[PDB]
């Protein structure tokens, strides 16, 4: 992935 | 009660575990709003007090870049939070659609977010849950205001007094101080602004791992960089502002009023 990450939705709080 | 008498309900705009947001019209005023609707009988008194807290904190805040709460109406079986209608969706959705923003567009975006955050801080409110999922575009038209929403995790602070209030927020946006059980306050929102600004410019975050153990170690160490080639053409001053927001030491971290005078925001 060479530094690139996916943008993933984070709806869930801790 | 007043909601049934004064408002008409239309289409669903959004849904949570414990809520539905519907377009509504205050019929005699001919004005549209978004009604966040909660089935009160399906919720504990603890869930009720979290709602009262959210409404109480929203009412403190009056700002062009904060979703305004206009009314709070408790009917038999249902509670209605009447907010500004926004039609441009979540900033998260806009970033996915555009992949990432120009420095010009990203600067304009983070300026409005910083104005909102400073207003919260001046009112003794710390949001604790800043993320593109929580920033809403007022409309789909170019230049539409970005507005802070979802004060469900917000806290009231006493001047500059800090404490470890508790473990709250969204993993990818959590500050080192929150993860370390160190005292925290206003600076947790600037750390989140840093994560947001990073994402605006390249379309992915500074901290990501499937494995949460590794994610939290990475956040606590300030372990991010600016990979080639995408960051090679990004101005040093944009990187400098991200670095000042993603400062592990919350004392040294840039404040909202300081970030608003940073030359990458100010020179436009």
């Amino acid at each position: 992935s060479h530094g690139r990450r996916p943008l993933i939705r984070q709806d869930r709080i801790v | 009660t007043r909601f049934t008498e004064e408002y008409q309900l239309f289409e669903e705009l959004g849904k949570g575990a414990f809520s539905v947001v519907r377009r509504c019209v205050k019929v005699l005023a001919g004005q549209e709003y978004a009604a966040k609707i909660i089935n009160t009988k399906k919720l504990s008194a603890r869930d009720h007090q979290k709602l009262e807290r959210e409404a109480r904190i929203c009412r403190l805040l009056k700002h062009p870049n904060i979703v305004r709460l206009h009314d709070s109406i408790s009917e038999e079986g249902h509670h209605y939070l009447i907010f500004d209608l926004v039609t441009g969706g979540e900033l998260f959705e806009d970033i996915v659609a555009r992949e990432y923003y120009s420095e010009a567009d990203a600067s304009h975006c983070i300026q409005q977010i910083l104005e909102a955050v400073l207003h919260c801080h001046q009112m003794g409110v710390v949001h604790r849950n800043l993320k593109p999922e929580n920033l809403l575009l007022a409309s789909k038209l170019k230049g539409a205001a970005v507005k802070l929403a979802d004060f469900g995790l917000a806290i009231e602070v006493e001047g500059e007094q800090q404490a470890w209030f508790g473990f709250a927020g969204t993993p990818g946006y959590l500050s080192p101080e929150v993860l370390r059980k160190d005292p925290y306050g206003k600076p947790v929102d600037l750390w989140a602004c840093g994560v947001i600004l990073y994402i605006l410019l390249v379309g992915y975050p500074p901290f990501w791992d499937e494995d949460q153990h590794r994610l939290y170690k990475q956040i606590k160490a300030g372990a991010y960089d600016f990979p080639s080639p995408e960051w090679d053409t990004v101005t040093p001053e944009a990187k400098d502002l991200i670095n000042k927001m993603l400062t592990i030491n919350p004392s040294k971290r840039i404040t909202a009023a300081e970030a608003l005078k940073h030359p990458w925001i100010s020179h436009r």
